[PDB]
This record gives structure tokens, C-alpha cells and sequence, in this order.
């Protein structure tokens, strides 16, 4: 028989006993090394199981064969006999379910190509599948769109369930419920589904509710059967909780509507209530990323383009128009088939409240929130907006709103009429009336400090120089106090620009001192005057580079994007936080797994970049990929080999061990032979607990050399990997590195963690000092004050970067100020006679 | 298999995983017919994070991986266990094992 | 199955040795301050255990496992056993009761997410009904809308009458049941789900009133069973005592009214009569307090509302 | 327990708490494995009514309460509690409670 179809079977047995990862054999063109190593990672057996029963069921039939007759059947003569036997003999329960399966399929015609399983959703349903009562009923909701449809497929093809449900199951799409004809037929048509046959004299048209109450005691005094105890109904999109009111017979019914009003009456215990709106319902655009694969099947392709979350009814019909251009079909075309689909299922609304004023809407940004008042200008207004709420479109919450950018830009956008003066002249009144005798408005954090800059381009200039207050001064201090930033400010500020070039040039220079850094704020403006901020500073008291914090903890390991524009950040309470340098944009947030107290390690380019805490493990990662590669406890300092040809992970474990290994394999290549070590290019310099430095050879391995730093009373390489140094109790000692025999020493409190940079052997003493350019002197003070104590400092190439303070703030300043301003002075230690004043 | 044997085997685990050598089951199991390329070790491979506490108690738990899997199967695994251990040659840990039984 | 269902099975077990005041072994997880402060309170642990077990269901399902697996053993040791084998195998009578209980929750599935039990009308409810006759019937007045509709639902749910009731019970919307056909129609529908078959050639159009008669028989001659011994009939918002004299089959069924009228008509000797426009049929403030909860779903906003006792 | 053995600790109840000791049956019923230290705390608390009667009327109504707790608590409550009343030495309280039985 088939066999592809005996698999799911024991699906079970799979569960209970198999995992496919315990697999060292794997041979290559068994499957793609993709498929089965992402199920390396899969997050139970259970997992592992559905990720193999899916991928395998994606491959063609004859290579189950070479996976089952003989890469499973090493030495196993177990359970093989049971999938042969289901092959050849095939039991009554499996070959139904097999019909059925292939029945289903034969039904729908495009699921069964066009299928992604999500292994998130299938998983947190088939639980309440398998526990449903006999009677109890199943809810599944969330966003309109997402192909709950597919997902219900995806649940219906179980074995499990169908075996449990006696492959009782009888589909309906609750398209058009909302008539007492369009229920009745649905009642005819499930009755003949049942059975094709019906006593219709009981049929009195007197009364329609009269027939559809007698067609469902008919159903329910049907239902009461043996064959009949275990049936489900799948119920798509469920129109109202009305026609559940009459399609409630008493059953194992699963139902999955598109509406927010349908999910409210339904009880959650009476109910197990599933919604798809999730970051887990979500999964990872990874799942997707097979979309292109399951319409087009181009697997290089999918890496020139970039998929999105999960919106398979978007996505898949983008992906659609793609292979029939990867730019072209994304966003302008499909004007005319998702549009359609998009206010499709919207025209149950009536214009005449409902869309225009959701047509009133399209003013405010794709994404943005909005004040009752707004809304209410353009108790009917919130309850026509509650009701709206209801169906499906728009999102409430304590007490502003916000509004999903599905609907917002693209269903409203296309078809507009010009209705924007109306709402841009409200948009330019209700600021004006946001107007005091100072320059403190009642602002609304979300809608008014961002979109007033929208709003007041929109309508002229004047009101653009007034009410953005950077003619004033009283924007800088509310928007940033409230907003905690300065991204936000410089990108109200840049495009805004557009809307006199005299006052467009004293606003260029106002952009130009943002990023550069009450009385504090008009002291500041004291600074600059061409500028006439400190003329407005004046009727207020009458009447360094950037920064970053996004933190919870204290500032841990200060780093830089090779290529001058990351920061692989991290901190102390467990999350990630990566940002770019002249963004600040937090691009990943992700937790490794110990944000402790230690250190990472880049590569030569990129591509792996792990930080081994305090649980000696030092895991690496990607870049851009981000999810963590390599998992390696056994240790401390590890370099990657300085030559772009062999990537040579040097490691370094404790009691001086010298562990290599190629990174593009996983096993440790070399193992030859405590504080702090290094290599060289056939020596070993180790530090350990005693302050004596202990130089060994990569060769013997014995003591050769021991630096006592002879001054008892960490190390580091340079720009030419030559000047290694040595931390002893109150001493850097410039030791060598197989060209010559010890530098330098330059008479240096205890030295807290002084590492190097990355050029022109200056090396980094951190904050108790200074950069010492070693071969000798002190430059700088990390060369741009101190604002506080720590902040950060080294070179990578020609770029700079370095965060990590304590204080959960880090900063990134540059070689160019130099000279230590503010702080280079004469200290705490003075007297005063008041004179001027001789201080 | 019952319930009978589960409580057994959990109970005798910390016995039989020392008893019995670990490589010299294991490696008498995966030609028995019971641990194959759907199952293979499953027990050298861990969690990932054994390394916190050493080697040699490593391996007690190790072992300890290879039994708890074993009784996972059907009745006859249990028997076939039986047989396993008398491949295994440690006859007092398979005289153990039946004195459950019978 | 689950542990939810299962505990309303053996709450005379609990009040034969629970004892629901001498038992202090706070989970802070799961067992609450201000709960177990109106724990102690409790005039007894029959209520005591009631409301208890109200908390519990308060609780999700297997939250509460934990006080009955290892919190439940050090002050007692019997009652896992009782009610960890029914979590295992349940029983055929207890699940039953399951499905039924299941089938009533799917009936409303309003009242099943914003009710609150009123405690003491509700105990003398089903009080009056432990000795419930198989002639006799319960009023139960109150002005409408006094969510007497909640708690007559509420206390069918009990498990022991329902036990004692033989799991067999059926409800009546009484509203506009002022007609001679709406009785007809209402009867047909009992007879339909007392039994879907029946001998339509008795339909008499030429008279309602025989029709009606010839269908009172056939109610009764059903009722009249050992299947049918204990059937309860609700008479939800009867609109008129004509109703009930088409409706009067001596069976152990009950009425709620509307009306004043209603329960002036009925003999008390012969009709236990209760009524809600009364000082302890009223709710109290903690009642109150959980039910505006029901809506609000925050305790730090029920504090800002102590005003409506409506 | 068979509700005999509750009915004949409560008709009996009063010749019981007149023969038994409250403290030493407390301590061997609490060593016998019967109570533990929140329940007795209770079980001498009596009502807290014990304050206005006179102290005479406290400790016999504390030992009744006992023997009301003692009725159904425990796992053999008719066997464990012979057992403890054996261990008084009040024999003629435990034949009395064997009574009831045989």
C-alpha cells in the first residue's frame, strides 16, 4: 500500500519512545541537514516528533524507504514489524483514517500542497483535542487573516484526533450566517453530511424558527448515538454568537471565528479559548520562510528575499503575485486581490457611522495611537468605536487606542476622498487650544509628542516654527524627560525641515547640537546664541556623542560592530540588547542564558559572537541571525586565529590548557598544554593567583620564564599582537611575544580591569586612569570627561565604540575632543576669598 | 509493560546503574534491537549542561539515562530486558529483576 | 480527567471530617489572606465547605491540586484517596453528573463567567429541597431581574440533589406563557425531550383545550415512570397562575416568579415559598464586591465603588 | 469508617472523657501517629468560650472535643486510638471502645 500514510499512525509510539535526535549517522541525502538540525533544537519529544512527522511527509514517498527498510533497520528488528504490517495488511482503523485523510484532502485540494505547519498552535491545540468532552466545545479565534483555516487543517490531519473522533467529522463554513434561510440550509446540508435523509413533513413554513428548532431536535435526538457520540464539527469563521445560539447541539464542536464580538459570550471553561494574536501563536518568519517553497519551491531565493510574522492570507497572496517579481509583487502590486480580500470580510459594516468614520481614521499615522477627544472631534463616538471594537477592527485599552496598521493604511488609503482638510485644521485647533501663558502643554505622550511634527508640516509653517518649541526651548526638556529618547527628537526634527531657510538654517544647527548632548537647561542654551534658544531661556527663568541605557540591571561587556554600525551591548538581568551606534535602535533584545560578570569575543569578520559568563561556558552566536550556535562548557580567554584563511579558534581553559578546534568543524582539533592566559605566535604566557608571571613553551610546556614583577610588595595583545601585559598587584608589565624579551613598565590605586584597544600600542587602563600610549605615556582620560565615573573608550580601526558603565549607562565618545575638559582641574581641595574672587 | 515493572526499575535504577557496566549494556542493547537509529543513545546525549559536577559522578547518571528510556516500550521490553542483562553477564542485578516477578 | 469537577463529589466527606477551621496550612500561592480570614468566619463547615469549595473552583484547575496532594497530608490523610481515584477512573453516576453539569454551562455560558453565589438564599434553597416531595414545589419570588434567574440555575448544580434528583431536570422560559397555544407548543417541546416519539394522529385542532388535555395525559402517563420518578420542571418568570394550572403534572418541580400574584395564588402548606425582598435574601457588600469583580477584574479599582446595593 | 464506630464514640463519649486523661491521651494519641501540632493547637483551644465558664469546665470539654476529632482523623481511628488507650493504661476505655466491634 502506501507508505507515507503508516507514519502518522504510530505517531504514538513515536512520542512515547523514538527521538530522532539521538541520530550520528544521518546519511546526508536521507534529508537536508537543515530539516533535521533544526529539530535538533525542537523544544520536547513531542516537538521533535511533529518536526520529523512533517518534514519526512514533505519528502517524496520511495526515500521513506531508505529512512525505514534499512537507516532505521540497523540492528533493530522492534517495531518494524508493526509499519510493514500497516503497509502490507493495513488495519481497518488505519485504512479508514488513511480514507478519510485522503478524503479530506480531496475536499480542500490546496491544502495539502500549500501547508506550513505551525508547530506552536498545533501543539497548544491537539491537548484540548484529545481531552475534549463528549459535549464540550472548542473556541478559536484571534486576527481575521491569519489562515486559522490552514491551522485547522493542519489539526484535522492528526491521527490522534481522528482516532478519538472515530473519524466522526463534518466541515462547515460559517460564511453568510446572519439569516434564518442561511442557517437552515446549513442545517439541511449538515443533516444529509449525517445522513441524506429527513422525515420534511414536520416542515412548516408558518414559522421558519419553527423548522429550525425542529431540525435541530432532530439533530440532537440523532447525535445521541453510539456512532455518533464522538463527532466533530468544525464551525469556520463563525459570523455571531446568534447562530451558535442555534447551532449549539450539544457535541464535540470546534469552532473558529473571525470576529471579537462572537469570543466574548463564550465561557473559557465552557470553552477552551484559543486565540492566534500571540507572539507564540506567531511563531518565527522561519516558519514561513518556506512560503516561497511551498508556492514557487526556490530555496536560494528565499535568501535574497525576507519574510514577515504570521499572516498567511497577506503573505502567501504577495508571495503568490511574487512568482507570477520579488520587489514589484510586494508591495505595489496586490493593490487589487489583497485589497479586495482586506475589506472583504470588512462589508458587513454600514457606511453610513461605521465607515466613514473608520474612513475618518486614515489621517492618523499607519501606526499610531489616539486620544478619546481626537476621535470624538472627528457618548456615540465611544460607543460607535466600542461596537467597532467588537466586531473585529479596531483595539481597545486603559485610555488611549490603538489601531492594527492591517486596516489603517492599506484598506483606507487606496480610497480616500479628500476629507484631510477637515481633519488636518482639527489637527492644527486642538494643539492651538493646547496653548498655556508658558510652554508647558498638557501633552499626551504617544499621539501629540510624535504626530504633532506630522500634524503642524501638514498644515504651514508658522505654526511649524511655533508649537515644535525648537524656536523655544521647552520641547528638549518635555519630549526627553517624557520619552525615556533623543531618536524619536532627531527624527521629528530631520524631515520636518520642509515645511524659511533663515530659520531653517538656525533649526539645521539646533539637529547639530541635539545629539551633541530647569537651570541646567537654560544654561545649556546660554551656549549657543545665534540660536535663539537662550533668547526663549531668558523669558523661561524671567517667569558628547549620544547614549544608550534601555537596561534593568548594570552595564556588562562594551563592544563593536566590525563594520561600524552595531553593539553587542548585553546586560545584567537576562535579555540581549543589541544597538546599532548612530541609531540606538534596539535590534535584539535576546536573553543567551547567564548574563553574569565576564566577557565576549568577536571573530576575524563576523558570523559568531558568544559571552561566557560566570558558569565558566562561553556560547557563541551569529550576527543578524542572532540565535545562539555553539554551546561550550568545560574556562576563560579564547582568540580566534589572527589569519582570515584559518578560523582557528584558540581556547583557553583553567589549569593552563590548551584546547584549538576549526570552527567550521564542532570537535576540538588540538589539545595540548589560574587567572589569565594567552598564546603567541611557540609560547605561553599565564598570570594565575601569585602575581608572578609563569612563560611557557606551546612546544614543551614546561616554566621557562617567571616575571615576578619584582614590585609585589590581566593580559592583553596590541596592534601587533607583540606587546602582551601583565597586572600584578600595582604593575603593567609590557611582557613580549617570540620577537623580542619585555617593553615596558611606565610607573603606574589597584587595577581594577585594564585592557588594550586595537591600534598604535595604546592600551586601555579602566576608571582609575588613562590611555597610556605604551611605548609610554598617558594621553588621554578616555578623552571626553567623565559625566559621572565610568564611560567607556578604544579604537576598533578608525571608528570607535565601548559600552559598559554600572549604572545601566554606557557612552560612546571619540578621540577628537581630547584634553580631558571639564574635569582636568584642581579638585575638590580648595579655599576661597571672596575678593572677583581668589579661588 | 505494567505499571509493576515501571515502579521496579525506577526503584532498582540506583543499584543497576552500578551493577551493570554502562558501555558494556549499551553497547549489547543497540545490537539487542531495541535502540537504533530512531533511538541510538539518547543517553549520551543530555539537557547540554552536565558539566557543572564532575566526570566520574557523570557517569552514574549517564547510565542512569539508559535505564529510565528502557522501560518506556511495551511488555515484551521488559523480558527483553531480562535478556539483555544476560548478555550482560551481571546475573545478580537480572536475578533482581525477576525476583519482582514470578 | 480533572480535578475541578470531581471535589463537589465528595464535600460531605470534607464535612464529615474536613474541618475547614482547624486546617491552617496556607499555600501563599494559592490559599489567600482575606479568603481564609472569611474562611474562619464561617458559621459552620457545611457552608464553611461550600464556599470553600467555591474559592477552590475560584482557582484554576490544577492550582488546587497542590493542597490536595501534599498540603492535604499533613493534617489529614483519608481524603486523597477518595478523590484521586475518582480523578483516575470516575465513576459512571459521578460522570454522568459531568456531562449534565457540562450541558447546563453550555446552556448559558453567560452565567457560567459572571456569576456570583449569593450564599445564604441559596442555602436555604436547596435546603428546602433535601426533603423535596415528589407532589411538592418551590416558589421563588423577588422582583424580576433580581438575578433569582442566577441563582435558581446556581442551585440545581449541587451535586448531592442532583444525585439525589437522578440527573434528570428541565427548564421553561415562562416568558408571554399567557396563551393556550404557547402552553402547546411548551408541552411539545417537553414531550420531546422527555421522549423524541410520539403518536401525532391525537391532533385535535378543533379544540386547543383537548389538544392541551390530550397532551397533559401523555406528559403524565410519561412522568409516571421509573426513568421518570424524579424529573424537575423549572418555571422560569411565570407569567400568570394559569400557567401553572396547565402546567400542574404533581411532579417535583418549582417556579420562579415575576409576579406578586403568583405566590398569593399558592397555598403555602401546599408550596414552599421564597422570595428574594428580604434582609438576608439581599445580597451583602462582599457579594456586592464580587460580582462588580465579575466585570471590573481588578481589586485596586473595586475599592473606588462602595456605594450601589442594587 | 463504618458510621457504627462515630455513633458509639458519640453515645459513649461522656463515660470516655470521664476515664481518660486529657494530657497523657493528647501526647500518646500525637506520639500514636493521630495528630499533629496545628490540630491539637486547636483541640486544646476548645471554643475560647472556655473563658467564662469556670476552668473545671474546660479541659473535660477540650477532652470531648478530642475524642470528636479523634472519631474520623487517622487512618484505623477505632484500632490506632485502642492502641493509644492501651498505652494509658486506662483499660477500661479501651474495652469499652472494643465493645462496640466483635
Amino acid at each position: 500500500y502506501q507508505y507515507k500514510d503508516i507514519l502518522s499512525v504510530f505517531e504514538d509510539a513515536f512520542v512515547d519512545n523514538f527521538d530522532c535526535k539521538d541520530v550520528q549517522d544521518m546519511p546526508k541525502s536521507i534529508l537536508s541537514k537543515e530539516e533535521i538540525d533544526h529539530i535538533i533544537m525542537s523544544k520536547d519529544a513531542v516537538s521533535g516528533t511533529l518536526r520529523l512527522f512533517w518534514t519526512l511527509l514533505s519528502k517524496q514517498e520511495e526515500m521513506v524507504q531508505k529512512f525505514v527498510e534499512e537507516v532505521l533497520r540497523i540492528n533493530y528488528k522492534f517495531l518494524m514489524s508493526p509499519i510493514k504490517t500497516e503497509q502490507r495488511q493495513p488495519s481497518m482503523m488505519t485504512r479508514m483514517y488513511i480514507e478519510q485523510r485522503d478524503r479530506l484532502y480531496n475536499d480542500n485540494q490546496v491544502f495539502a500542497k500549500y501547508n506550513v505547519s505551525r508547530l506552536q498552535p498545533y501543539l497548544k491545540l491537539r491537548q484540548a483535542l484529545l481531552e475534549l468532552r463528549p459535549a464540550k466545545n472548542v473556541l478559536i479565534d484571534g486576527v481575521l487573516g491569519s489562515g486559522k483555516t490552514w491551522v485547522a487543517l493542519d489539526v484535522c490531519l492528526s491521527y490522534k484526533v481522528q482516532c478519538k473522533m472515530d473519524f466522526k467529522i463534518f466541515w462547515l463554513n460559517l460564511k453568510n450566517c446572519n439569516s434564518p434561510e442561511t442557517v437552515l440550509e446549513m442545517l439541511q446540508k449538515l443533516l444529509y453530511q449525517i445522513d441524506p435523509n429527513w422525515t420534511s413533513r414536520s416542515d412548516h413554513s408558518s414559522n421558519i424558527k419553527l423548522r429550525i428548532h425542529s431540525i435541530q431536535a432532530e439533530l440532537r435526538r440523532l447525535l445521541k448515538s453510539k456512532p455518533y457520540e464522538n463527532c466533530l464539527l468544525v464551525l469556520l469563521n463563525v459570523q455571531n454568537a446568534k447562530a451558535w445560539n442555534a447551532f449549539n447541539l450539544s457535541c464535540k464542536i470546534l469552532l473558529t471565528t473571525r470576529f471579537k464580538q462572537v469570543t466574548d459570550f463564550l465561557s473559557a471553561a465552557t470553552t477552551t479559548h484559543i486565540s492566534l494574536d500571540h507572539h507564540s501563536m506567531t511563531l518565527t518568519p522561519d516558519e514561513v520562510k518556506s512560503l516561497l517553497l511551498k508556492y514557487l519551491d526556490c530555496r536560494p531565493q528565499d535568501l535574497p528575499r525576507e519574510v514577515l510574522t504570521t499572516n498567511p492570507r497577506r503573505l502567501s497572496i504577495i508571495a503568490e503575485s511574487i512568482r507570477d517579481a520579488t520587489w514589484d509583487n510586494w508591495k505595489h502590486v496586490n493593490c487589487d486581490k489583497l485589497t479586495t480580500i482586506i475589506e472583504s470580510s470588512l462589508n458587513v459594516l454600514e457606511p453610513a457611522e461605521y465607515r466613514k468614520m473608520f474612513d475618518r481614521l486614515s489621517v492618523f499615522p499607519p501606526s499610531a495611537h489616539i486620544p478619546t477627544i481626537l476621535l470624538s472631534l472627528i457618548s456615540d463616538v465611544m460607543v460607535v468605536v466600542n461596537k467597532l471594537h467588537k466586531y473585529s477592527l479596531v483595539e481597545k485599552q486603559p485610555s488611549t487606542i490603538s489601531i492594527p496598521s492591517i486596516y489603517l493604511e492599506l484598506k483606507v488609503k487606496l480610497e480616500n476622498e479628500y476629507a484631510l482638510h477637515r481633519s488636518i485644521v482639527d489637527h492644527y485647533n486642538i494643539p492651538k487650544t493646547f496653548d498655556s501663558d508658558d510652554l508647558i502643554p498638557p501633552y499626551l505622550d504617544q499621539y501629540f509628542y510624535s504626530h504633532i511634527g506630522h500634524h503642524l508640516k501638514n498644515i504651514e509653517h508658522p505654526e511649524r516654527m511655533t508649537l515644535f518649541r525648537m524656536v523655544f526651548l521647552d520641547f528638549r526638556f518635555l519630549e526627553q524627560k517624557i520619552r525615556h529618547n533623543t531618536l524619536q527628537q532627531l527624527k521629528f526634527y530631520k524631515p520636518y525641515i520642509c515645511d524659511d531657510p533663515k530659520y531653517e538654517r538656525l533649526v539645521n544647527a539646533i539637529l547639530d547640537f541635539l545629539p551633541k548632548i530647569y537651570t541646567d537647561l537654560l544654561r545649556i542654551a546660554l551656549m549657543a546664541e545665534d540660536e535663539a534658544i537662550f533668547e526663549e531661556a531668558h523669558k523661561q527663568v524671567q517667569r558628547d556623542n549620544e547614549g544608550r541605557h534601555a537596561v534593568y540591571l548594570h552595564n556588562d561587556f562594551c563592544l563593536i560592530a566590525l563594520a561600524s554600525g552595531q553593539i553587542l551591548l548585553t546586560d545584567v538581568s537576562l535579555e540581549g540588547e543589541d544597538t546599532y551606534l548612530l541609531r540606538d535602535e534596539s535590534d535584539s533584545s535576546d536573553i543567551l542564558r547567564m548574563a553574569v560578570f565576564n566577557q565576549q569575543k568577536h571573530l576575524i569578520t563576523l558570523h559568531c559572537n558568544g559571552s561566557v559568563k560566570l558558569w565558566s561556558l562561553w556560547p557563541d552566536c551569529p550576527g543578524r541571525r542572532h540565535s545562539g550556535g555553539s554551546k561550550q562548557q568545560l574556562v576563560k580567554r579564547f582568540i580566534g586565529s589572527y589569519a582570515n584563511l584559518k578560523i582557528v579558534a584558540f581556547y583557553l581553559n583553567e589549569d593552563a590548557g590548551l584546547p584549538e578546534a576549526n570552527i567550521q568543524l564542532h570537535v576540538a582539533f588540538i589539545n595540548g598544554d589560574w587567572d589569565e592566559q594567552d598564546q603567541e605566535f611557540s609560547h605561553v604566557p599565564v598570570l594565575k593567583t601569585m602575581q608572578s608571571g609563569i612563560r611557557c613553551f606551546v612546544q614543551v610546556l614546561k616554566r621557562y620564564y617567571v616575571v615576578c614583577t619584582s614590585n609585589c610588595t590581566l593580559h592583553v595583545f596590541n596592534v601587533e599582537n607583540d606587546t602582551p601585559l601583565a597586572l600584578d598587584v600595582f604593575d603593567e608589565r609590557s611582557k613580549t611575544a617570540t620577537v623580542l624579551l619585555i617593553f615596558k613598565y611606565s610607573v603606574w590605586f589597584l587595577p581594577g580591569l585594564s585592557v588594550s584597544l586595537q591600534s598604535e600600542a595604546v592600551q586601555l587602563p579602566e576608571i582609575t586612569c588613562g590611555k597610556r600610549s605604551t611605548d609610554r605615556y598617558l594621553l588621554l582620560g578616555t578623552s571626553e570627561g567623565l559625566i559621572v565615573y565610568d564611560l567607556k573608550i578604544s579604537d576598533p580601526v578608525l571608528r570607535s565604540n565601548v559600552s559598559e558603565h554600572i549604572e545601566c549607562v554606557d557612552i560612546y565618545e571619540l578621540f577628537d575632543p581630547v584634553y580631558k575638559y571639564i574635569v582636568l582641574c584642581g579638585a575638590k581641595g580648595k579655599q576661597v576669598v571672596h575678593v572677583l574672587r581668589s579661588v | 509493560m505494567p505499571k509493576r515493572h515501571r515502579e521496579h526499575i525506577r526503584k532498582n535504577l540506583n543499584i543497576l546503574v552500578e551493577w551493570t557496566n554502562y558501555e558494556r549494556l549499551a553497547m549489547e542493547c543497540v545490537q539487542q534491537g531495541i535502540l537504533t537509529v530512531q533511538m541510538l543513545r539518547n543517553t549520551q546525549d543530555l539537557n547540554g549542561k552536565p558539566f557543572n559536577m564532575d566526570e566520574k559522578d557523570v557517569r552514574v547518571e549517564q547510565h542512569r539515562r539508559l535505564l529510565l528510556k528502557i522501560t518506556q516500550r511495551g511488555p515484551t521490553a521488559y523480558n527483553l530486558l531480562i535478556n539483555a542483562l544476560r548478555n550482560i553477564n551481571c546475573l545478580d542485578a537480572a536475578v533482581l529483576l525477576e525476583s519482582v516477578d514470578e
